[PDB]
């Protein structure tokens, strides 16, 4: 009750502050100036029409022009002039044109495009630094890699290597593999983008190119960062349509994710991951080792790691008196976390079954035996025996 | 439930107070885009974006007409063309007279193909197939030609002139490294030898493999060693091919070294542009056949080659087209492989001699243990056998650290089959 | 001097799929193939001569 209130204490009174704070000081801003800034944005106003085609740039020729293509279907040689510079400017960068005769107007923008809201988030992490238990090795081989350059860069020049970049989390379902790159970046307090690698396809065409492209481009301007890439399977090997409608889409994507992730130059300072159910949902050689550095082998709990994981659970539910943390474990058998987590979820059902307000010895009996049953083979022992 | 009950309402309106608190900061952000710079390109400004002077549109040509043999009369001619520089000036029962020449018919990037003529800042020394011209927002007609596509800038980029690649950064002094001088040196120190015996120089090989042999260190190690300038496009780095673009990437780089005089023009990972056509496939291109259709000619026009030589290095013979198999294009074959035991122990050694370690490893030692493998495995034993080394605070990795190392990746493999041998007692 | 004035540039580029010519007195009257009386003429108010681009 007491420290609830302290969070309370501190919350409250720091926070309330803030939206207070930010609510006066936007008049605030306005009254220091009565000339000079103000002038220029009026002349900025009077000039800039209303609306504004967006463009993208691709390039700027040297002599006060440039080249954009915009989502007006014929390309223009438009020109650089008004309260934008020439080196404001870098290619590759989305721009302002005016609508009536197409003109660099000034960058409002710089990467701002709707792929780069979904990849960028303001959410905050599930896990921090590990609060469920089990895979406590997996861990630090990921902290190895990827938070290890980050915080502390002067340990590999001692070494006289270079940093790794990157890293690839592979195999079982269930083993919160998504949920441990997720940790490593609250612990760092990186840049991270949630990003899903399945979201740059769609059956229209020639598209997804411009996406690729776009995520390395937006990590290096807010490097350092950690960039997972989760569920890079479904772009792999294999095809969209066996008809039509996405012959080309996978082939252009896959490999133009390769070659900018290589491109950069070998750094330690944008790491990627990759989230994959497996290899083999994937092309044979990626892009492949010594660049790719390291990569992690997700396997069910064994009986140590998986009493870890429970014990975090059954702490949390009512009573843990009633049968012990060891009965618990017997009577399992060796099973991926999400299996231990279920049975924690129907026990507590259960104990709304009976409509009891503590988990009862019956409740954690029938709930074992349950998650064992779907998810079964016998033909261990029937080969056996 | 007072203890928690009160206080989970009190944690709610917190959270909604934060939201609220977002979308009031991001309702103003920060002033504007007014630099004193260029407040004074302003007075420009105004005039030219009222008046009729841009966008201009891009297009490029894509078929050149004569515009006199054209079939622009139709009136007493006949055909689709006529005598290819006259169509109106041997005939006036046509009634009309007509001296525009060098037309040209354009597309635009919104695929509408129209002709235009030609302004006052053209003549047709001035435009060109595949040069981008631009053209009026209404009526159309070339004002001022623009620079051949998209290629110029991001090309230069990919060439590498003069390599700082020795066959001391490539190990193994393998039997493919051996057959590698003989085409490029060789015949360029003495073309008069294989003229007397009456075979024709080699100068066309294609350096293909498995990933990770490093098939492009040695290319760039002897472009070195023969002193010649170097000159790299890659075919799966640069991707521009839409339409005949690709052949204009080749054009460039090709032409440059024809220029030039002792060079090498490598081409790269043409997997893609310039090689297998998707027509037969799913795919349907046939935009990176454009890309083909010119390397070969470009090639057999060459020869002989004054010494300049053309150097292919290509993942699979398979992404080729049978033209560049035919001799006179490509000569010689070499396909990487694994690296021998010592020539394991040297790409440990150069691996190695970069680290800061203990001075009493010994590389040969080391390799024993490996087993056959790529020169990109051996990359990963060296970082991994790193990570181990500071983890345990040490500013070394022992002889010991690299066992460790070589080991985990080894242990993948009997986990994918049957672990437990007969190898832990004999 | 009319004719010149649609020649002279610029001007859309196109190709012809097929050619659909008929001729006059298609029934009895016009170049269509439809119903209607007189207006014999080659094209102008009895299309039949037709090229399809
Ligand atoms: N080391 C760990 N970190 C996080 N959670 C873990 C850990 N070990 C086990 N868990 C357990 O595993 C559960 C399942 O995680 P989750 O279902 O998100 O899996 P995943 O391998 O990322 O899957 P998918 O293939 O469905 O994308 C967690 O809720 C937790 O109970
Ligand atoms: N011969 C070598 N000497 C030293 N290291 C080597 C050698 N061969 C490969 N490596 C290591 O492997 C890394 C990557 O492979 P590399 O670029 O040499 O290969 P490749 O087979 O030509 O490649 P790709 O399919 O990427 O074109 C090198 O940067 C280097 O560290
Ligand atoms: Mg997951
Ligand atoms: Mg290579």
């Amino acid at each position: 009750t007491r420290c609830k209130l302290k969070l309370l204490r501190m919350e409250r009174i720091k926070d309330h502050l803030l939206l207070e704070e930010e609510f006066v000081s936007n008049s605030e801003i306005l009254k220091p100036f009565e000339k000079k800034q103000e002038e220029e944005k009026k002349q900025l106003e009077e000039i800039r029409g209303n609306p504004l085609s967006i463009g993208t740039l691709e390039e700027i020729i040297d002599d006060d022009h440039a080249i954009v293509t915009s989502p007006t279907m014929p390309d223009y040689y438009v020109s650089i002039l008004s309260f934008v510079d020439k080196e404001l400017l870098e290619p590759g960068c989305s721009v302002l044109l005016h609508h009536k005769t197409m003109s660099i107007v000034g960058v409002l923008q710089d990467d701002a495009d709707p792929m780069v809201s979904v990849m960028k988030m303001d959410k905050s992490p599930t896990e921090s630094y590990s609060d469920i238990g089990g895979l406590e090795s997996q861990i630090q081989e990921i902290k190895e890699s990827v938070e290890l350059p980050l915080t502390h860069p002067e340990l590999y020049e001692e070494m006289g290597i270079k940093p790794p970049k990157g890293v690839i989390l592979y195999g079982a379902p269930g083993t919160g593999k998504t949920l441990l790159a997720k940790a490593v970046a609250n612990q760092t307090s990186a840049t991270f983008l949630r990003i899903v690698g399945s979201e740059l396809i769609q059956k229209y065409l020639g598209d997804g190119p411009r996406l690729c492209r776009q995520i390395f481009k937006v990590a290096g301007e807010n490097a350092p960062s950690i960039v997972f890439i989760d569920e890079i399977d479904a772009i792999g090997t294999k095809r969209y349509d066996s008809n039509s409608g996405g012959e080309r889409e996978i082939q252009r994507t896959m490999l133009e994710l390769l070659n900018q992730l290589d491109g950069f130059d070998d750094r330690g300072d944008v790491k990627v991951i990759m989230a994959t159910n497996k290899i083999e949902t994937l092309d044979p050689a990626l892009i492949r080792p010594g660049r790719i550095d390291r990569k992690i082998l997700f396997e069910n709990p064994d009986l140590s790691t998986k009493k870890k994981i429970l014990g975090i659970h059954t702490s949390k539910m009512n009573l843990s008196e009633d049968v012990n943390l060891e009965t618990l474990v017997t009577t399992k058998d060796d099973l991926s976390g999400a299996d231990i987590q279920a049975m924690c979820t129907e026990a507590g059902l259960l104990a709304l079954r009976e409509r009891r307000m503590q988990v009862t010895a019956e409740d954690f009996k029938q709930a074992k035996e349950r998650v064992m049953k779907n998810k079964v083979e016998e033909n261990l022992e029937g080969l056996y025996l | 439930a007072a203890p928690y009950a009160a206080k989970l309402k009190q944690t709610e309106n917190d959270l909604k107070d934060i939201e609220a608190r977002i979308k009031e900061k991001a309702g103003v952000k920060e002033s504007d885009t007014g630099l004193a710079p260029s407040h004074l390109w302003d007075i420009m400004g105004d005039r030219q974006r009222l008046g009729e002077e841009h966008p201009l549109q891009v297009a490029r040509c894509t078929k050149i007409i004569k515009g006199n043999g054209e079939s622009d009369e139709t009136t007493t001619d006949n055909n689709n063309s006529g005598n290819s520089n006259s169509n109106s000036n041997q005939q006036s029962t046509d009634a009309d007279e007509d001296d525009e020449d060098a037309k040209y018919v354009i597309n635009l990037k919104q695929i509408a193909k129209f002709v235009v003529g030609l302004g006052e800042r053209v003549s047709p020394t001035d435009i060109e197939e595949g040069m981008r011209v631009g053209v009026d927002r209404s009526k159309y007609n070339i004002e001022l030609p623009l620079p051949p596509r998209i290629d110029p800038s991001v090309t230069m980029m990919t060439v590498e002139e003069k390599p700082d690649v020795t066959y001391s950064d490539v190990g193994g002094c393998k039997d493919q490294i051996e057959k590698l001088r003989e085409v490029v040196e060789l015949p360029l120190l003495s073309p008069e030898r294989f003229a007397t015996l009456g075979i024709d120089p080699p100068k066309g090989i294609l350096l293909y493999g498995p990933p990770g042999t490093g098939k492009t260190l040695c290319a760039r190690a002897v472009a070195n060693r023969t002193d010649a300038t170097f000159i790299r496009v890659i075919g799966s780095e640069l991707v521009q091919k839409y339409v005949g673009e690709g052949a204009r990437m080749v054009r460039e780089l090709f032409e440059m070294a024809r220029t030039k005089k002792a060079c090498i023009i490598f081409f790269d990972e043409i997997d893609a542009v310039g090689g297998a056509r998707f027509d037969d496939g799913a795919g349907g291109d046939n935009e990176v056949q454009r890309t083909m259709l010119e390397l070969i000619t470009q090639l057999d026009g060459f020869d002989p080659r004054g010494n300049i030589k053309v150097m292919f290095a290509t993942n699979r013979p398979n992404t080729l087209d049978p033209a560049l198999l035919r001799p006179g294009r490509i000569d010689r074959k070499v396909e990487f492989s694994l690296p021998d035991l010592e020539g394991r122990a040297n790409i440990f050694r150069i691996h190695s001699k970069s680290m800061s370690v203990e001075r009493g490893i010994r590389w040969e030692l080391i390799s024993r243990l490996c087993p056959n493998s790529t020169g990109a495995e051996l990359r990963s034993v060296c970082t991994e056998a790193g990570m181990f080394a500071i983890r345990a605070r040490r500013k070394v990795a022992t002889e010991k650290d690299f066992l460790k190392a070589v080991d985990k990746v080894i242990s993948g493999y009997k986990k994918f089959s049957s672990t437990s041998r007969y190898m832990q007692y004999n | 001097e009319k004719i010149k004035n649609n020649r002279q540039l610029p001007y859309l580029v196109a190709n012809v799929v097929e050619v659909m010519d008929m001729n006059e007195i298609e029934d009895k009257e016009n170049s269509e193939s439809t119903t209607q009386g007189g207006n014999v003429n080659l094209d102008n108010t009895a299309v039949g001569k037709a090229a399809v681009v």
